[PDB]
């Protein structure tokens, strides 16, 4: 929902204000990007049925029409042309929506973690395999930073 | 100043005498310089530290090698800098280091 | 000193790797002390290969109390628990 | 010379970290109960996950 | 010579836009026609004739705003002042303070040439209404608000620090610190026990909001 | 004679212009000052960065003091190829500056908040810390993994 630093509705105008930035938007920008990768595919095929000649549905379409299918004019060519190369069905959409979530469901933190003490390690033990005397590659004559 | 008697061969110093004198005395002898419209001036010269040009890089002069670096997506790169040390046991084998000459991303190949 | 309604509850609603490590010591712990069990059993005596069998049966008769920094606390069953 | 070295390094920095956990609320605390991060790493993500 | 009264010049200048950036951002009436004046205005409009920087008539009324109001009942009128002694002595900021209290001054901002005092620290903390902030000019030619390094501190009014500490159900001991004398609570005129909404960003994890309480 | 400053601020060893593979020459001075180099004509001080985290506390804040450990820390591991995740290091910073300091990982930083006598003396100067801890009749409480 993000509310408000006092516990209030945006008012749709200041929703990223960046004075409103809270918990929870990561989780946005997790989704914000799962449209925009659904959207590079949604996109994708739209550029091949345009490149094709038939109307690339971007949009949804409106109009008094709009119930037809607008793939009919279409010899029955292009249209098995476009389905051999981009075929796109919604229940592959629907698994990868539902694979994605799952995974960041599981990516998230699991409460009592001894996440410090595995952050201590983590950065430890890459610090057991450098060599406290700077090695440099020979050549580079660059300034001796420790 | 750096200058010495005569007679026992003695470092010379300035002293002020009656009249303000900067007679060259010498201390542990009967030695007296006075000055008389006479200037004694000590000269040494100094370095002009020139200017000093940019550091840039000299990236030519390092050992190149065949090797595909892990951001390969990323960036194409078929090169890396590399040097070996031997930062293990004398039983295990060298150790490399890399650097992609298209990135900079660093890493032990081992 | 309060515990937060079933109702309502904010922690996660999936069960931890510590949290089913610690379901599986305090079942076997329990067999292991001659507690009755509610799995078939199919001729396996080691008590910990019993309480994962009830664990995948989801027949284990604990509750999780999972207490908030804040001092409350709610209370999830192993049943509830969904791995 | 770096076996040592480096093994107080990762013993002094486990020193400091050790009482550090997730809480159920997805912050992360000392053993004092005061707040070092309110979710961790800002994403509350699991870096193994 | 020229060429230290023309750095000095500059350098003023960049002081007084940064000090007029801060009193701005702690939210109070002032817009870019005052923030963003041109080196040349400001020096045909604060320095005279012969060309010595007079630092007397700069020393501007600061006034809250609408919103900055509304969301902070108490806050009164600003004053920024100017000093011109290298040294300050007894004298100069008795008076400060003698005019802070005869014309009923919430806060005042004293920004001197280059030192202070030994003994001002035991005359400066004597006002109960108002309070004294102590800056110098060397100190504030660039405003660190602006630094890529430092997120955007926000300042949380008493409704916003209880509702934070009700929605974690915490105490303030358990809030991380912010210290008093710190760079961007001095900036911001943080006091004791002020929760400070920051903004941070993370190349890995985005944008998001930690929270600081002053000491 | 000889010897004495007469231009230039008295705190930096030496100055060296920089290329950064580019048309752009960037300059980093050895020094132990950065305001100083923050406010002198000709530096963009909005970008001005030094890699003294003690400095960048006393200048900035202590947000700009973590974000510069954890630059630092990063950095250091990322020029030995240390795939360390971020994360780990954002915890090392906020740890060692959710005081409002920053709090080493010395004997002495160790003594920020913790009050455990017995996870001092197992950590180092066992003594002092215990004859400190029955002298002053401290009340440490068992909280600690220690
Ligand atoms: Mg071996
Ligand atoms: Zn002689
Ligand atoms: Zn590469």
């Amino acid at each position: 929902v993000r509310y408000d630093n006092s516990g209030c509705l945006v008012k749709r105008e200041d929703l990223n204000k960046a004075e409103y930035v809270d918990q929870y938007d990561a989780e946005r920008d997790f989704y914000h990007s799962l449209r925009e990768y659904i959207n590079g595919k949604a996109t994708a095929l739209a550029n091949l049925r345009k490149s094709r000649g038939m109307l690339g549905l971007l949009e949804p379409p409106a109009k008094e029409l709009q119930g037809i299918d607008p793939d009919e004019t279409v010899p029955d060519n292009v249209k098995t042309s476009v389905s051999q190369l981009y075929r796109i069905s919604e229940k592959s959409v629907r698994k990868f929506l539902e694979i994605a979530l799952f995974k960041y469901r599981k990516a998230r933190l699991e409460p009592g973690t001894a996440i410090g003490a595995i952050g201590a390690q983590s950065i430890g033990e890459p610090g057991t395999q450098m060599t406290l005397k700077t090695f440099h590659f020979a050549g580079v004559a660059s300034m001796n930073v420790t | 100043m750096l200058s010495f008697c005569p007679s026992c061969n003695n470092m010379l110093l300035i002293t002020s005498g009656d009249s303000g004198v900067y007679t060259l005395a010498c201390r542990s002898c009967p030695y007296e310089f006075p000055i008389e419209g006479i200037e004694i001036y000590d000269r040494k010269k100094l370095p002009r530290k020139e200017v000093d040009d940019v550091l840039g890089g000299g990236w030519d002069n390092v050992d190149q090698t065949k090797t595909q670096c892990p951001n390969y997506d990323t960036c194409g790169g078929e090169s890396a800098y590399f040097f070996q040390l031997q930062i293990r046991s004398a039983d295990e084998p060298m150790t490399t280091f890399y650097k992609c000459v298209n990135c900079g991303h660093r890493w032990k190949e081992n | 000193e309060k515990a937060i309604p079933k109702d309502q509850r904010a922690t996660t609603p999936y069960m931890t790797k510590y949290e089913r490590a610690r379901i599986l010591g305090t079942r076997a712990l329990q067999i292991s002390m001659n507690a009755p069990v509610f799995v078939d059993l199919e001729g396996e005596t080691d008590p910990l290969r019993i309480a994962m069998k009830e664990l995948a049966e989801k027949k284990i008769p604990l509750v999780i109390r999972r207490y908030l920094p804040d001092g409350s606390f709610e209370d999830w069953s192993v049943e509830e628990l969904i791995v | 010379v770096k076996t040592a070295e480096t093994g107080y390094m990762s013993r002094r920095l486990m020193k400091s970290l050790e009482d550090l956990s997730c809480q159920y609320d997805n912050t992360v605390r000392t053993s004092a109960n005061g707040i070092v991060q309110f979710t961790y790493g800002g994403d509350g993500l699991d870096p193994l996950e | 010579m020229d060429q230290e009264n023309e750095r000095n010049i500059s350098r003023l200048w960049r002081a007084f836009r940064t000090v007029k950036e801060m009193v701005k951002d702690r939210g109070y009436f002032i817009t870019q026609e005052e923030v963003e004046l041109p080196l040349e205005d400001f020096k045909a409009k604060y320095c005279d004739s012969m060309g010595r920087p007079q630092r007397k008539m700069m020393s501007f009324q600061a006034n809250p705003t609408e919103e900055s109001i509304s969301k902070f009942p108490d806050m009164g009128s600003l004053w920024v002042e100017f000093c011109d002694e290298p040294s300050v002595g007894v004298k100069t900021m008795k008076t400060f303070v003698i005019h802070i209290q005869e014309k009923n001054f919430q806060t005042g901002i004293f920004v001197y040439q280059n030192n202070i005092t030994p003994s001002a620290m035991k005359l400066v903390p004597s006002i109960p209404p108002a309070t004294i902030e102590t800056f110098n000019e060397a100190a504030l030619v660039v405003n660190i608000t602006h630094h890529e390094l430092v997120p955007k501190h926000i300042r949380l009014s008493s409704d916003e620090k209880r509702e934070l500490l009700k929605r974690y159900r915490l105490k303030e001991s358990q809030l991380p610190r912010i210290q008093r004398a710190d760079p961007v609570a001095l900036y911001l005129g943080l006091k004791r026990g002020e929760v400070v909404k920051i903004i941070r960003k993370s190349e890995t994890s985005g944008r998001y909001a930690s929270y600081r309480i002053c000491m | 004679l000889p010897d004495v400053v007469v231009k230039g601020l008295p705190d930096i060893s030496r100055a060296v212009i920089n290329i950064r593979d580019d048309g752009k020459r960037e300059l980093l001075v050895e020094g132990y000052g950065l305001r100083d180099v923050m406010c002198t004509d000709g530096v963009i001080g909005s970008r001005t960065t030094t890699n003294h985290v003690l400095e960048v506390f006393s200048v900035l804040g202590i947000e700009a003091a973590r974000y510069s450990i954890i630059r630092e820390i990063n950095y250091t591991m990322s020029n030995h190829g240390m795939s360390v995740d971020p994360r780990h290091i954002q915890l090392l910073g906020d740890v060692m500056t959710y005081k409002g300091e920053v709090l080493g990982i010395t004997r002495f930083g160790l003594s920020k908040m913790r009050d455990s006598v017995l996870q001092l003396a197992s950590f180092e100067k066992t003594t002092d810390h215990l004859f400190d801890a029955a002298f002053y009749m401290k009340k440490d409480a068992v909280e600690g993994v220690s």
